[PDB]
RNA sequence: UAAGGUGAUAUGAACCGUUAUAACCGGCGAUUUCCGAAUGGGGAAACCCAGUGUGUUUCGACACACUAUCAUUAACUGAAUCCAUAGGUUAAUGAGGCGAACCGGGGGAACUGAAACAUCUAAGUACCCCGAGGAAAAGAAAUCAACCGAGAUUCCCCCAG
RNA sequence: AGGGUGACAGCCCCGUACACAAAAAUGCACAUGCUGUGAGCUCGAUGAGUAGGGCGGGACACGUGGUAUCCUGUCUGAAUA
RNA sequence: UUUUGUAUAAUGGGUCAGCGACUUAUAUUCUGUAGCAAGGUUAACCGAAUAGGGGAGCCGAAGGGAAACCGAGUCUUAACUGGGCGUUAAGUUGCAGGGUAUAGACCCGAAACCCGGUGAUCUAGCCAUGGGCAGGUUGAAGGUUGGGUAACACUAACUGGAGGACCGAACCGACUAAUGUUGAAAAAUUAGCGGAUGACUUGUGGCUGGGGGUGAAAGGCCAAUCAAACCGGGAGAUAGCU
RNA sequence: GUUUAUUAAAAACACAGCACUGUGCAAACACGAAAGUGGACGUAUACGGUGUGACGCCUGCCCGGUGCCGGAAGGUUAAUU
RNA sequence: UGAGCCUUGAUGGAAGUGUGGACGCCAGUCUGCAUGGCUUUAAUGUUUGAUGUUCUAACGUUGACCCGUAAUCCGGGUUGCGGACAGUGUCUGGUGGGUAGUUUGACUGGGGCGGUCU
RNA sequence: GCUUGACUGCGAGCGUGACGGCGCGAGCAGGUGCGAAAGCAGGUCAUAGUGAUCCGGUGGUUCUGAAUGGAAGGGCCAUC
């Protein structure tokens, strides 16, 4: 449903505000575009829909770091 | 992104470097794929002197005998009898082999290529200004002698 | 608790009690058809059909009981590929649905007012959706003050229209 | 207090003040057994894709205004007493 | 009632009985009135509850200047003048009333706008599966045989049986007239009329949902409703009008 | 043949035919936040859109304006830095 | 190929003849390749942009096959094709009656037209 | 001819407006000019030649400036 899955960013919704300050409901999505991660250790290629930044996070803490949970809140993957 | 080499890979390769190459060659081919791991402290803060575990130790503790041209020296007139003949002379050949294996006196065995001949061995009877230069490193000073029967 | 009782329109009829469970009142249970989350499957709600068991058996019938899904765990099984996973079966747990308000969260109008109307207003209201408790939420300063100091949060009165 | 009773009753009736009563079942307090939690003391440790920042929005009484502060869809990204 | 003006042939009312429209909360200012007086008065809250306590605080006795600031003065100005606003006006708190503000704000009334649902048992398209079309007529293509040709063309009889083909019941439809118009009927009856093997007609069930559907297109149909359905809500929308 | 069920059956809609134009297929296009679906289990002799409306003889001149198609050298120009 | 950064380059073992390059204030020279007794423009390096090629390894696949599975879905696997493109998120220029909210004055010998408005 | 009174601060008292506001104004203070002087000049013989507020721009000012010193901003005066 359109979510980071490893930060859980969601689409939020905000205001257009075009010119003459005129409001009109638009809503921000995350980047999102599923990754072919490998895992390695765990000998398997685990397809996340991960999403930009979010993905930067797998790089600093371990996709097994990040695995670490997710399994941990009991997710898929 | 920095991560450490484990390989040939182009423009750099330390089996052990650490290269600052973009997230996306890494996680994509560098790393899942073995040929780089990130530079993440264990990477490093425990896997740094394995690197310095050699250039560092094993090059100056290493007194595994590398002391050979320290501990050869106390001998007793290392002299080798070619054997004279004709107006004297000599009825063998002290090359190399002979020089090196003046040591299986007291069942004691030295190495051979530490050999110190410039040139090939003359045939005279003085001694041997052969200076038995044991490791690439240090060298020595053996002597030879040869005589008759 | 008691001399009267078998709820009402409802008399009557057959009866039950006057000393101790006649009636009736309160606690705890027993039974509690079928539909309904409805959960064996199906379905035009209250109906149609099945598998596996089971006892009395005229030993067939009878009927009754268990069998939904998902989640966690445990055991056993187990593909593409040695492995290993995926998948599969079982069992034990728990969820499911309903409900007045209050409460937290996701999403979020317009009429209207501006004596017109876009910014602005109505209003984060109405409304939809999710979740929770007896309350919720909040909460022990990376707060505030002003060189003096105060010392989490919450609610009321002021400050001040 | 109040209600009923053949018209308006303190003393007809039911109640009323007051004083009493629980096999059991339970709300809440305490107190205790069980399971689980784990107290205290010495020396340590002190919350990074984070704080900030650019872009777009939103919340702050505060309509970007000279606009601090808080939140984040997006791109970034530190010190570390 | 509305009007310059109504017996007015201008509005409203058949009649009666009951109901039916300037309210309420808070705030602000006046008037009356009571308390106290350069003072008046408490708010929440405590409570031995209409007490008593609580004076946080609000209003008033000082004003002028944009302000710093000064002060019965103060600004203005270089001006110590003049000029403006002030200075020997009693205020304050209740209680009742007049007015105003925020609220539905005297009462009743739109056409509408927005939010969530209910509707394809009518109708419009389509989907699946079944049914229907008395009778009478015309007679295409193709074929056989004779003729004909070098062979084909071509020809004529017969055979054959086509068609959004012809006439006409059922069935579908709806051009005309009359009657009906408080109807027999919220669109029909009667006499005529058009199609009638087809883009035909009909039964059962299904699928499209509202700014949306469907439409051989009239804005037509979407349950006697349609230039945006019905139901509930925002809602006592708004109504400088009656 | 179709049409304003309930004042309009028509010269209106439709029609076979004609033309232009888009679409190389995961088609254009349409329903849908998406998944997916129709187009079509079709594939340019196909499908969509638009206008004209059997058939006969025909369908002239204008590209200035607007639209569409091609060019895109030069002028101007967003965020970004 | 821009632009940098800066290392090696010109004006601020020995003569004597050739053959390039730089323009020549031109007739002068500068500077390169045998035999003979800091400021301009580069070259490699290195960085970093602009194109454009090739690659695979993200990513796409509504090609083929295998397993879950005697499923057209979906997931995993293999292989082929494509490939840092496509596509999506955020930001941004264009387009945009497809849709939405609205505006579009009053006077006036009825209104409108005409005229008027200080 | 010579000049800058088309000056600065104020203003008794009036006129005219529902109001916002507009107009006339002797005289006072400071500095000007013209004249020998009295004196005249605060734009044109007068009456049309015009746009309130807000939001801002510019110059000036020690008015204010959110812990304090500055500063941004604000006020005041001139002006677009
Ligand atoms: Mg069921
Ligand atoms: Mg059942
Ligand atoms: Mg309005
Ligand atoms: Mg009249
Ligand atoms: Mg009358
Ligand atoms: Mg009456
Ligand atoms: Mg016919
Ligand atoms: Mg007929
Ligand atoms: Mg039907
Ligand atoms: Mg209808
Ligand atoms: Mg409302
Ligand atoms: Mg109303
Ligand atoms: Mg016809
Ligand atoms: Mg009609
Ligand atoms: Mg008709
Ligand atoms: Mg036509
Ligand atoms: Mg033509
Ligand atoms: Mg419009
Ligand atoms: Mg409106
Ligand atoms: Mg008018
Ligand atoms: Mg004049």
């Amino acid at each position: 449903s359109r979510v980071c899955q490893v930060t859980g960013k969601r689409p939020v919704t905000g205001n257009n505000r075009s010119h003459a300050l005129n409001a009109t409901k638009r809503r921000f999505l995350p980047n999102l575009h599923s990754h072919r991660f490998w895992v390695e250790s765990e000998k398997r290629f685990v397809t996340l829909r991960v999403s930009a930044k979010g993905m930067r996070v797998i790089d600093k803490k371990g996709i097994d770091t990040v695995l670490a949970e997710l399994r941990a809140r009991g997710e898929k993957y | 992104m920095q991560v450490i080499l484990l390989d040939k890979v182009a423009n750099l390769g330390s089996l052990g470097d650490q290269v600052n190459v973009k997230a996306g060659y890494a996680r994509n081919f560098l790393v899942p794929q073995g040929k780089a791991v990130p530079a993440t402290k264990k990477n490093i803060e425990f896997f740094e002197a394995r690197r310095a575990e050699l250039e560092a130790k094993l090059a100056e503790v290493l007194a595994a005998a590398n002391a050979r041209a320290e501990k050869i020296n106390a001998l007793e007139t290392v002299t080798i009898a070619s054997k004279a003949g004709d107006e004297g002379k000599l009825f063998g050949s002290i090359g190399t082999r002979d020089i090196a294996d003046a040591v299986t006196a007291a069942g004691v065995e030295v190495a051979k290529s530490e050999v110190r001949l410039p040139n090939g061995v003359l045939r005279t009877t003085g001694e041997h200004e052969v200076s038995f230069q044991v490791h690439s490193e240090v060298f020595a000073k053996v002597i030879v002698n040869v005589v008759a029967e």
